[PDB]
């Protein structure tokens, strides 16, 4: 891990920004994670899956 | 008020160690160790709980039939 | 040394306070995880002034608008629903952590000297917590904080001459109605920051003389700086506790209340089954074992009378239950005396939980009738117990 | 020659974490 | 057409024979008036329950 | 067929607990009453009756705790996830497997072999 | 007396809702918002619920528009000063079916018909409950008389409910061509109820599910920090002069 | 080295976990469903005399 | 300060959930904490069927 | 005089509107925004002391 | 944010009493602080005495 | 005392005895006299920014 130590962890100002930048696309990958488990696991059950959706008289 | 100590202290830096592994190291010892100092323990905590739940169904249940004709 | 330059800016005096009370402070280096409940509790406290702060916001108190406006949070407003959960369920994780707290001071005798005001302090802290949740769990005005606020106004009553005085001083009428419900919203606000003050003192006093260990010895021979040892071992904790608390926040956000508070207030008609919320149950439980009005609540001020009074039994001079066998096993069968009086508060007062209530209540003070007398028997030990 | 490194270095950080707490991608 | 729940209740019948029974029996039992305030209630509410637990994990399979 | 029940997935694991420690107690009795006692032991009757007694109690342990964590997970499996099948069971025979004759055995493999063959065991039912 | 005092408890029926990672049916909601405004809405409030709550549940935007323009609110006062009508607009509550909580007493023998926006979460195991009292109509136990006016229902408390059987077979026809059987509506009329009790709960779950994976692996490095800081302490030699 | 990455992978969520919750006590003062429900209308009007103006 | 539930307790009356207070068909206390019976307020009759309280 | 004081962030050029309807709870002040300042007057002489 | 007083100031048109804007009558600022001139909504004429915005 | 059992009002401004009314508008709205300074400072400069 030594390689990535000299690039990212020899300045705290960088380091600081590694954590911003790994706080931003970690969140952001965890939140399309976690809707498509949502989505797999509940097929069919949307609002948009409504047959009749648009069709009231 | 300061205490006057006299000793000799040998101490490894924290990154010449493994960290995590000794978390499940003798693990069954561990477990051995729990059961065996507080068994006595909880029985004293876990036996009046389940003893007197129990009787209060058991009190609930006969007290229901004897006031079903 | 002569301090003619600048050294740490920790020790500078902008800073002085704050590095020897909280970053240098000796502490006794085997503490175990137990002692974490102290850090998580004041966590609690924090959670709860700032998600009241933005809750009051939007709550209005009136009789009229109460229950609604708690209604257009949950529907309304932006992250409604988790201020009000993390706000409700924080008075339940105040409580669990806080009772986690107690018993682990009373597992290891931390209640003896030096500690006798620390203990103390606690109790009035503890006082102070029960009044703020109760009258906060009555702002919502539903059914449970309606007949919930109508009996423990009533309480007053049990004075003979003044009893009825008092009760009408407190409802600000003849009947729980908006004057009651206004007063409340007033004291539920101003109570918190008393109890952030009662918790700076009782820290304080703390710090006097240090905090116990498990081992319940001296301890000024091996002592190691709060920061960073125990703070990173206090942020395991933080970080367990945030899990237990988001499981609840979540998934389950109304298991540890009634539904019966999301109905409107009925001063009619009083729901079938009426409990406060499940940290109160072991004092409802005291309460109702007495059938006398003034035999339970005098009970019920014994129960503080008792805890504040056992700092100052003669006791033996060992502490920690870990070298106090008998002392040990009266913990264990208090502990399960204290969830069984909870469970017999919340069942309805009838055969068998009546006997089972009285018996459990009696239990309950057997514990600070005889401790005095073990500490007073065992000072003889070392006499007898020779090499 | 550091402080206008570390100046330079900080300013970064602070505008990754502008751009974090409020993310303006729509408004960009 | 017809009420999925109602042919599931009875179609459990058999899994609740002792409840049953129990009932019936109680029907019996208290055929005579006795100025009316025998009643089944109790038997009622154990068959009922047996029924309710076998019928609930299969409605909703038939229900869209 | 299987309609002559009352369930409680509770009662049911300390039923099963109960049974467990019962046939390890007979199980043990009967190893103990096979084996012959140590030449050191012919003379005097009552440490063999310790062992004996050990044994059964030590038997009935593990087998209690088998008996237990099967049904217990059985359980847990079949609630959370709440369908019914031979699958769940087949985890409940590992897990009790796995860790009891694990714990017992002190090893890995012989672990992940018993809570194959209860697997197995469990399946077939 | 005994048993009837608290009635019959409902069973666990599997709703689709239920499960960490489990939505409401949209489909079933809105069958059952039609359910609602066909059968229930004559006598029960839901005073929480705007037209505005179905947009982008079961309702699009236009459908719920031509919906709160169907009905008739009242408004004021104009420059004249007197109060008049206009129709609904999105932002309208669904409307009263009374004036107040005594007119609703004086239509329903003296009983008065509970609003519905939060029943689920104000009754104990409440989606079972009031699927299992509307479809738990039947006869009373031997020996047992109801007073005219009421109706047995074991799953009501004390078993004498002020509420007749609201829903006989085919009671509603459905837009998409579900069969409309007593068990059908009761399944999605708690569906809707459901949802309006706790239109929060999928943003919750989603929510819920994210946080507690982030914070357990927090959790891990929590416990690695501080055993990292500790290890020097841990595994220290310390020797003294004393034995015993 | 490996010990800075273990741990920065921990600072990602804390700094995760402190941006939500300061985000929803912000965001929880902006306007409400109700009030953004009330924003849009049309109003129709008449006529007035010379030099004169109708609020 | 509880409402007593009626139809219900040991005696054909009342029963108040919140302590288990139990009154009779008369309003009297007979078991629980509650020290005093119901209280009965000033009414009088009008004819036969308007009770003025 | 509310009207006027939560306006004096519109002089802000970029999000000087945002910062005012946010201050406001809406568009115009209202039960909101009189509602916030309610909790915000409690909670200001605490931190005073 | 404050409201414009008819008939008022010293341009003919609106002055506003809480600074001193001072508006003609286009609703246009001729001195004070406000930057802009009074915002023009949508309205129209559906007949000689009828207005809509 | 002075101010509170003989002045009390004569410190404020009688117009916060009118209820709100967001459509009308004082001809002379203030604020309290202690903030006037500060007010007197944002008047004289002919720009809001
Ligand atoms: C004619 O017209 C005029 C008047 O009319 C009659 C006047 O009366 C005055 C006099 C008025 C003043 C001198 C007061 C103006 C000055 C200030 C500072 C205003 C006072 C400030 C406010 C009203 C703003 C209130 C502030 C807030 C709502 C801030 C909200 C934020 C909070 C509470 C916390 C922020 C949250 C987070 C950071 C998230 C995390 C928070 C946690 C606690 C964890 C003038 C000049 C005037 O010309
Ligand atoms: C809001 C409530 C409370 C807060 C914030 C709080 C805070 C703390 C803290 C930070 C400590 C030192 C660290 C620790 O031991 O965890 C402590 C210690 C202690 N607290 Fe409290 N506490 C609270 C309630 C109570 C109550 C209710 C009691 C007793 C009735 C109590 C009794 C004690 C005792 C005896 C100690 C010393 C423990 C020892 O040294 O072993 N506290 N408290
Ligand atoms: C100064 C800080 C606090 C303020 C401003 C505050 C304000 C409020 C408000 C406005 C409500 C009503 C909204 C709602 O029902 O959720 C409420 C409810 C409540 N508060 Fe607080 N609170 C504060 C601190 C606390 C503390 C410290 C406790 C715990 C001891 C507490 C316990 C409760 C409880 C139990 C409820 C009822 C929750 C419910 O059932 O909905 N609050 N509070
Ligand atoms: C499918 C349509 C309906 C549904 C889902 C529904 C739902 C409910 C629910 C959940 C309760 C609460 C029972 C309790 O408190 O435990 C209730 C009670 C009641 N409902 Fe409805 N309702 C419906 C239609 C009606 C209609 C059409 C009427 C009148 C014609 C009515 C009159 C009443 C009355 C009088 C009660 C109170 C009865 C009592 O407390 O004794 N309901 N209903
Ligand atoms: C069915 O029954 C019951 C409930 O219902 C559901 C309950 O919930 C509880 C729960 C209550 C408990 C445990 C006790 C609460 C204790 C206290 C001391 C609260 C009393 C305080 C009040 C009401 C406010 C304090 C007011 C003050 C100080 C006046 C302010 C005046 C000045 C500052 C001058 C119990 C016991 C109960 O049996
Ligand atoms: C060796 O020492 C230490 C301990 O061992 C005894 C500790 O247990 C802890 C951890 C626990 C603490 C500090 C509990 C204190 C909590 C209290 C008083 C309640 C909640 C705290 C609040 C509201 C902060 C009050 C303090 C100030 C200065 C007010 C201003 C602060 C804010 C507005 C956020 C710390 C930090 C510590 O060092």
């Amino acid at each position: 891990f030594e390689g990535f130590y000299k690039l990212i962890m020899r300045r705290n100002s960088v380091y600081v920004t590694f954590i911003i930048a790994g706080a931003f696309f970690g969140e952001r990958a965890v939140d399309y994670g976690v809707h498509k488990l949502w989505e797999r696991n509940n097929v069919g059950k949307r609002y948009e899956d409504i047959s009749v959706l648009g069709q009231r008289p | 008020q300061p205490v006057k100590l006299k000793a000799v202290v040998y101490a490894l830096s924290p990154f010449q160690q493994k960290i995590m592994t000794g978390l499940w190291k003798d693990l069954p010892e561990k477990i051995h160790h729990k059961v065996s100092e507080n068994w006595i323990s909880a029985t004293l905590l876990v036996t009046p709980v389940v003893g007197t739940y129990w009787y209060a169904q058991y009190f609930k249940e006969q007290e229901k039939l004897e006031h079903r004709f | 040394t002569i301090r003619n330059q600048r050294f740490s800016l920790l020790k500078q005096p902008i800073s002085s306070t704050l590095n020897q009370h909280l970053v240098d402070y000796p502490t006794p280096s085997n503490l175990s995880y137990w002692w974490g409940f102290g850090s998580l509790a004041g966590i609690c406290l924090v959670i709860q002034i700032v998600t009241g702060v933005f809750l009051a916001m939007h709550y209005t108190p009136h009789v009229d608008l109460a229950f609604n406006s708690v209604e257009h949070i949950m529907r309304d407003v932006e992250g409604g629903w988790l201020l009000r959960y993390m706000h409700a369920n924080g008075a339940s994780m105040f409580f669990i952590v806080v009772y986690l707290h107690i018993f682990r001071g009373l597992y290891y005798a931390s209640y003896s000297s030096p500690r006798e005001f620390v203990w103390c302090l606690g109790v009035v802290i503890f006082l102070l917590m029960i009044v703020t949740a109760f009258i906060g769990y009555v702002l919502p005005w539903g059914q449970m904080s309606f007949w919930g606020a109508t009996v423990i106004t009533s309480l007053a009553s049990a004075i003979p001459v003044v009893g009825d005085t008092i009760v009408t001083w407190l409802w600000g009428g003849f009947s729980v109605d908006n004057a009651t419900l206004n007063r409340f919203f007033s004291l539920h606000y101003l109570l918190p920051f008393i109890l952030v003050g009662a918790s700076l003192l009782h820290l304080a006093a703390l710090h006097q003389y240090g905090s116990n260990n498990p081992l319940g010895v001296h301890s000024e021979m091996d002592k190691i700086a709060f920061y960073p040892y125990f703070y990173v071992k206090d942020l395991v904790g933080w970080v367990a506790f945030a899990i237990f608390f988001s499981i609840w926040i979540f998934y389950a956000p109304n298991v540890l209340g009634h539904p019966d508070n999301y109905i409107p207030a009925n001063p009619m008609s009083t729901p079938p089954h009426i409990v406060p919320e499940w940290y109160f149950l072991p004092i409802y439980a005291i309460l109702r074992s007495i059938p006398d009005k003034a035999g339970g609540v005098a009970a019920i001020a014994l129960v503080f009378i008792c805890l504040l009074a056992l700092p100052f039994f003669k006791s033996m001079y060992v502490r920690s239950s870990s070298f106090r066998p008998i002392y040990q096993g009266m913990f264990w069968l208090l502990l399960a005396d204290c969830l069984l009086l909870g469970w017999i508060g919340c069942q309805p007062v009838e055969a068998p939980f009546v006997t089972i209530g009285q018996i459990s209540s009696l239990v309950f003070f057997l514990f600070f009738a005889i401790t005095p007398i073990l500490g007073r028997v065992g000072r003889g030990i070392p006499n007898s117990y020779t090499d | 020659t550091i402080d206008i490194q570390a100046a330079a270095g900080w300013g970064i950080a602070a505008a990754a974490g502008a751009i974090w707490v409020v993310q303006p991608f729509g408004w960009i | 057409v017809v009420d999925p729940k109602k042919y599931l209740e009875e179609s459990c019948k058999p899994k609740c024979v002792k409840p049953l029974l129990e009932y019936q029996a109680c029907v019996k039992r208290i055929q005579g008036d006795d100025s009316g305030h025998k009643h089944c209630t109790g038997q009622y509410f154990d068959y009922w329950q047996c029924i309710d637990k076998c019928v609930a994990p299969k409605l909703f399979a038939k229900l869209k | 067929r299987y309609l002559e029940e009352e369930d409680g997935p509770l009662m049911k694991t300390i039923k099963g607990s109960i049974t467990g420690f019962g046939a390890g107690t007979i199980y043990g009795t009967i190893l103990a009453t096979w084996k012959d006692v140590p030449r050191v032991e012919r003379n005097v009757a009552l440490p063999g009756l310790i062992r004996t007694l050990k044994m059964m109690g030590t038997h009935g342990l593990t087998f209690a705790a088998i008996g237990g964590v099967y049904i217990g997970v059985e359980q847990l499996v079949q609630n959370f996830r709440s369908k019914r099948d031979f699958y769940n069971g087949a985890i409940g025979g590992f897990v009790a497997g796995a860790s009891v004759l694990g714990y017992r055995a002190r090893s890995i493999p012989t672990a992940i072999a018993a809570g194959a063959t209860l697997a197995v065991t469990s399946a077939l039912i | 007396a005994d048993e009837a005092e608290h009635g019959l408890e409902c069973p666990n029926y599997p709703w689709p809702h239920e499960g960490i990672l489990s939505s409401y049916d949209h489909a079933s909601i809105r069958r059952g918002h039609q359910v609602y405004q066909q059968v229930c809405a004559s006598c029960h409030s839901m005073s929480l619920i705007s037209y505005r709550d179905l947009v982008g549940v079961a309702y699009t935007e236009e459908e719920a528009k031509a919906m709160a323009a169907e009905i008739e609110v009242v408004d004021g006062p104009n420059d004249e000063g007197e109060m008049f009508t206009r129709p609904g607009k999105l932002s309208d509550r669904l409307p009263e079916p009374y004036s107040n909580e005594s007119a609703a007493r004086f239509a329903n023998g003296g009983a008065y018909p509970p609003d519905l926006s939060l029943v689920t979460k104000a009754r104990h195991n409440g989606q079972n409950y009031v699927f299992a009292l509307l479809t738990g109509y039947r006869d009373p136990p031997a020996g047992i008389s109801i007073r005219e006016g009421l109706h047995y229902n074991p799953y009501f408390p004390g078993g004498a409910i002020a509420m007749p059987k609201m829903l006989n077979d085919e009671a509603v026809e459905y837009e998409d061509g579900t069969p409309a059987t007593e068990a059908q509506m009761g399944k999605d009329v708690v569906s809707f109820l459901s949802w309006a009790a706790e239109p929060e709960m999928e943003e919750r779950k989603l929510m819920g599910f994210k946080w507690i994976f982030l914070l357990s692996l927090a959790l891990l490095q929590a416990a690695y920090y501080r055993r990292l800081k500790w290890s020097v302490l841990k595994s220290r030699k310390l020797v003294l002069d004393v034995v015993n | 080295a490996f010990a800075y990455f273990v741990l920065s992978g921990g600072r990602f969520v804390y700094a995760s976990v402190l941006r939500l919750l300061v985000l929803k006590l912000i965001v929880s003062m902006s306007a409400s469903k109700d009030v953004l429900a009330l924003a849009s209308l049309e109003v129709d009007l008449g006529s007035i005399e010379p030099g004169t103006t109708v609020t | 300060g509880c409402i007593p539930l009626p139809n219900a307790g040991d005696y054909g009356g009342w029963f108040c959930p919140c302590h288990g207070s139990h009154y009779d068909i008369s309003g009297r206390i007979r078991k629980g904490p509650a020290p005093y019976n119901l209280e009965v307020p000033t009414y009088s009759f009008l004819e036969e069927n308007k009770l003025l309280i």
